[PDB]
RNA sequence: UUGAACUGUGGGCCACGUAGUGUGGUGCCGUACCAGUCCCGUACCUCGACGUGUUUUGACCCACGCCCUCGUGGCC
RNA sequence: CGCGCGGCUUCGAAUGAA
RNA sequence: AACCAUGACACCCAUGAAUUGGGGA
C-alpha cells in the first residue's frame, strides 16, 4: 500500500535478468563515462540522466557496461547535487502548495495534502542524517 | 507390515482401512459417497479377458465435481487411456 | 630468446613443454594476425594445465593468466581459442583468470568487511563465465531429490546450440577440475517464457 | 508487512495440503526455509522440491504426496532445554509416538530427537506431523 | 487436455498471457530498434517506450512521439528489432 | 513494540554390503509391433529388424578407514 | 575534408535491486 | 443509527456473467 494514501498500485520495472551487453552495442565504457559527464554538466538529474541514455544511445542499466552506478559516477568526479534529489523535489512541490495557499485560505484540501508532504520531508530528513548524507543540524525549515 | 504392532508380532489394529489412490486419504466406514469402479482387461482380440482393475475414489471429491479429473489421471497412469493421438 | 616474453617471469627458468609451445605460438601470432597484432603485447601466460578421461576422447588444455587482463582477452577471445585450436590438434582450448577465495570468518563485525568479488560464489560464476564466454548463462535452478542429493542445472540459449554443444560434455569436466562442484547443462528456446528446449 | 518468511511458507504449504493439491509456489524463500524442508524430506513427508533462481529471493516448488496433515511455525521463538522437549511435546503435538519439533541449535536446525540424542537445547522454530 | 500442468516448467499457451513481474521469472517487456529516417545516411537506437524526446543526430528532426505505453514514429521512418542479446 | 534476502556446511580412494534413478550395451524368448509375400475389401495368410524383461555398466544415497597445501596456486 | 607514419615533450572493481 | 453497527498492515484461497480507468495484440 501507499505510504501516505490509500492507493493499491503496481506499475515498475522489472529488470532483465541477463546483465551482459548486449554485443550489438559499440560505444565502449569509456565512452559511456564521457555522455554521462557531458550530460550532468548540464544540469540533468541523475533520474534524467538514465531517461536520455536509454531512449537515444541504447545504453540500458548503466550499471551493466562501466560496472558503476550513475550518481557514484558523479560523486567521484564532484559533480553531485548538494542535498539528495528525492529530498530536492518533495522541498519543491511543498514550497509551491504554500506559495498557493497564501492566496487561497480557503483550500482546506490542499492544507491537508500539505501535511503528508512535511510529514514524508520529516521522516526523509531524518534517515539521511543518520547515514551522513546531510549535515548534522540540517533542518527543513 | 500393516497398522500396529506389539512389543511381540501380533497386530492388534482391527480392520485397516482403505485409502484413496487419487488424494491418499482414509476412506471411512460412514463415508456413503465412496464408490469403487472395476475395468476389464482385454485380449489382441476383442473379447473380454476376465480380469478387472478396480479403482478406489474418496468420496467427498465426487460431491466437489472433481471425480471425473481424478479417473482420467488414474486410467493414464494404469496404462488403459491414450493420452495423445499417434503420429500420422 | 624472446619468446619467453609471454610466459611469466618465474617460469623462464625451467618452462614445460606445453608452455614452451604454447609461448611460440601465441609469439609467431603476434606479428601474423591483423587485429591480434594489437591487444596481445601487453598479455603475458601465468601457467598451463592438461585434463584426460578415458572417456571424452578429446583433450582439455586449461591456459590460467592474470586477473589484470581480463577485459584486454575478451575483446580477443573466440578468435584467440579457434587458431589455439588450430595450431593443436586433438585439443580444445580454455582460457581461465586466476581468483583468490576469502574463507569465512566465525566473526560478524569481520564478516561485514570481506570483500564480495573475494568470496567463493561470486568467483565460482566468474569462472563458469570464462569457460563459456561468447554466450551466457539464462537460467539455473537447483533439485533437491528425495535422498540428500542436489543438483546444480544451468541453461544456455538455443540459438547457439550449434556452434557450442560439441564442448559440453568436456566444459563440465573442466568446471569439476578446477572447483570441485558438478554442473548439468541444458538450452532454452526462448528464454524469457522458461520453455526448456528438448 | 511480512514479518516472518518461515511463518509464511510453513502457512502457504499446510493451507496446499488442506486443499489437496500437489505442487506449491513459495516466495521469497531463505536459508532458514530450505533447512527447515530438508528436514522434512528426510523423514519423508514432503517429496522432491526444486529452487528457481531469480537474481533475488527466489521461489521454492515442493511436490506434496498427501502424508502431511500440519506443519506450522512458533512465533515467537521460545527457548528450550534438553530437559524441556517433552513439556513442548505434550502441548503441540497429537501424540508422542509420531510427530517433530524443529529446533535451532549451535550445530544446526534439526529435530528434537536428533538434538535429545546430542544432548543439546535451543529455540524451537516450528513442528509438523 | 489429458496433459498434466506442473509449476516448474509452465506451457507457452499460459505463459504468454502472464503479466511481467507475475511469471516464473519476471522480465522486461521492451526492446530496442534501428530507425532509419528517409535519407540522412544516418542509422539510430531507439527505445521501444521512449517516453523522452528523439532527435536524430544528422538533421536535427523528431523521430518518434512520446505516448503511455509505445512509443509512435513519424510517418517516413522505419524500424528494425535488435536481438535481445 | 515488530521488522525482507545475501558472504557457507567439502573432494578422492577405501573395500564390500546396500542402494534408486537413468545409462549403455547383452540375450532378446512369448506377444505385440515394423518392413516384406499371397491377397482381400473397395479380411487375412506367409517372411525378415523395432519395443518388453533376464542379465549385466554410470552416477546418488546409506553402512566407512585413511588422506587431502580440505578452491586455486606456489612448493615437493 | 579524412588518413597512418617519425621524433617525440607534456600530463574500473562495486553483493542484488524485495 | 459520524454504520459496513465489521481497527490498520501482510500471505493463501473455486467458479460464471457484467462494469469504471490505463496498457498490449
Ligand atoms: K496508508
Ligand atoms: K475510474
Ligand atoms: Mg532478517
Ligand atoms: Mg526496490
Ligand atoms: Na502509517
Ligand atoms: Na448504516
Ligand atoms: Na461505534
Amino acid at each position: 500500500v501507499r505510504m501516505h494514501g490509500n492507493g493499491h498500485g503496481k506499475a515498475a520495472s522489472a529488470l532483465p535478468y541477463r546483465r551482459t551487453p548486449p554485443t550489438w552495442l559499440k560505444s565502449s565504457s569509456r565512452d559511456v563515462i564521457d555522455a554521462v559527464c557531458k550530460l550532468a554538466k548540464k544540469g540533468l538529474s541523475p533520474s534524467r540522466i538514465g531517461m536520455q541514455l536509454r531512449d537515444s544511445m541504447g545504453i540500458a542499466q548503466v550499471k551493466n557496461v562501466t560496472g558503476r552506478k550513475i550518481l557514484r559516477i558523479l560523486k567521484h568526479k564532484g559533480m553531485a547535487p548538494e542535498i539528495p534529489e528525492d529530498l530536492y523535489c518533495l522541498i519543491k512541490r511543498a514550497t509551491q502548495m504554500r506559495k498557493h495557499l497564501e492566496r487561497n485560505t480557503k483550500d482546506k484540501d490542499t492544507k491537508f495534502r500539505l501535511i503528508l508532504v512535511e510529514s514524508r520531508i520529516h521522516r526523509l530528513a531524518r534517515y539521511y542524517r543518520r547515514v551522513k548524507q546531510l549535515p548534522p543540524t540540517w533542518k527543513y525549515e | 507390515t500393516i497398522g500396529t504392532y506389539n512389543e511381540e508380532g501380533v497386530n492388534v489394529d482391527l480392520y485397516i482401512p482403505r485409502k484413496c489412490h487419487a488424494t491418499n486419504s482414509l476412506i471411512t466406514s460412514f463415508d456413503h459417497s465412496a464408490v469403487q469402479i472395476a475395468i476389464a482387461n482385454v485380449d489382441p482380440n476383442g473379447v473380454i479377458d476376465g480380469t478387472t482393475t478396480t479403482l478406489c475414489i474418496a468420496g467427498y471429491l465426487r460431491c466437489q465435481g472433481e471425480s471425473d479429473h481424478a479417473i482420467n489421471h488414474l486410467a493414464i497412469a494404469k496404462g488403459i487411456v491414450r493420452i495423445k493421438t499417434k503420429k500420422k | 630468446q624472446p619468446h619467453l616474453r609471454k610466459l611469466r617471469k618465474l617460469k623462464r627458468a625451467n618452462p614445460s613443454q606445453e608452455e614452451e609451445s604454447v609461448a611460440r605460438v601465441l609469439f609467431e601470432l603476434e606479428g601474423s594476425h591483423k587485429t591480434l597484432r594489437a591487444q596481445l603485447p601487453r598479455f603475458h601466460i601465468n601457467t598451463v594445465r592438461t585434463s584426460s578421461s578415458p572417456r571424452h576422447k578429446k583433450t582439455a588444455m586449461i591456459i590460467l593468466y592474470p586477473l589484470r587482463f581480463i577485459m584486454l582477452v575478451r575483446k580477443i577471445q573466440r578468435t584467440l581459442t579457434a587458431e589455439l585450436e588450430k595450431r593443436f590438434p586433438g585439443n580444445i582450448v580454455v582460457l581461465v583468470a586466476q581468483r583468490k577465495i576469502t574463507k569465512r570468518p566465525n566473526d560478524v563485525y569481520k564478516l561485514q568487511q570481506v570483500q564480495r568479488s573475494r568470496t567463493s560464489v561470486a568467483v565460482f560464476e566468474n569462472i563458469l563465465n570464462d569457460l563459456i564466454y561468447p554466450c551466457d548463462v539464462v537460467g539455473r535452478r537447483w533439485r533437491y531429490r528425495t535422498d540428500g542429493s542436489k543438483l546444480m542445472k544451468v541453461f544456455l540459449d538455443a540459438r547457439d546450440r550449434k556452434r557450442v554443444e560439441s564442448r559440453l560434455p568436456l566444459l563440465a569436466h573442466v568446471y569439476k577440475l578446477l572447483t570441485h562442484r558438478t554442473v548439468t547443462f541444458g538450452f532454452m528456446w526462448n528464454p524469457k517464457l522458461q520453455q526448456v528446449s528438448s | 508487512t511480512m514479518m516472518s518468511v518461515l511463518a509464511n511458507a510453513l502457512r502457504c504449504i499446510a493451507g496446499a495440503e488442506r486443499r489437496g493439491k500437489r505442487q506449491v509456489l513459495i516466495r521469497p524463500s531463505s536459508k532458514v526455509v530450505v533447512k527447515f524442508l530438508q528436514v522434512m524430506q528426510k523423514h519423508g513427508y514432503i517429496g522432491e522440491f526444486e529452487i528457481v533462481d531469480d537474481h533475488r529471493a527466489g521461489k521454492i516448488v515442493v511436490n506434496l504426496n498427501g502424508r502431511l496433515n500440519k506443519c506450522g511455525a512458533i512465533c515467537p521463538r521460545f527457548d528450550c532445554t534438553a530437559r524441556d522437549f517433552e513439556k513442548w511435546v505434550k502441548n503441540i503435538l497429537p501424540s508422542r509416538q509420531f510427530g517433530f519439533v524443529v529446533l535451532t541449535t549451535s550445530l544446526g536446525i534439526m529435530d528434537h530427537e536428533e538434538a535429545r540424542a546430542r544432548n543439546t537445547g535451543g529455540k524451537v522454530l516450528g513442528f509438523f506431523y | 487436455g489429458f496433459f498434466d500442468s506442473d509449476l516448474s516448467y509452465p506451457t507457452v499457451r499460459t505463459e504468454r498471457m502472464k503479466h511481467k513481474r507475475r511469471r516464473l521469472v519476471q522480465g522486461p517487456n521492451s526492446y530496442f530498434m534501428d530507425v532509419k529516417c528517409p535519407g540522412c545516411k544516418n542509422i539510430t537506437v531507439v527505445y521501444s517506450h521512449a517516453t523522452s524526446e528523439v532527435k536524430c543526430n544528422g538533421c536535427a528532426t523528431l523521430l518518434c512521439r512520446p505516448t503511455g505505453g509505445k512509443a509512435m514514429l513519424v510517418t517516413g521512418c522505419g524500424f528494425r528489432k535488435k536481438p535481445d542479446h
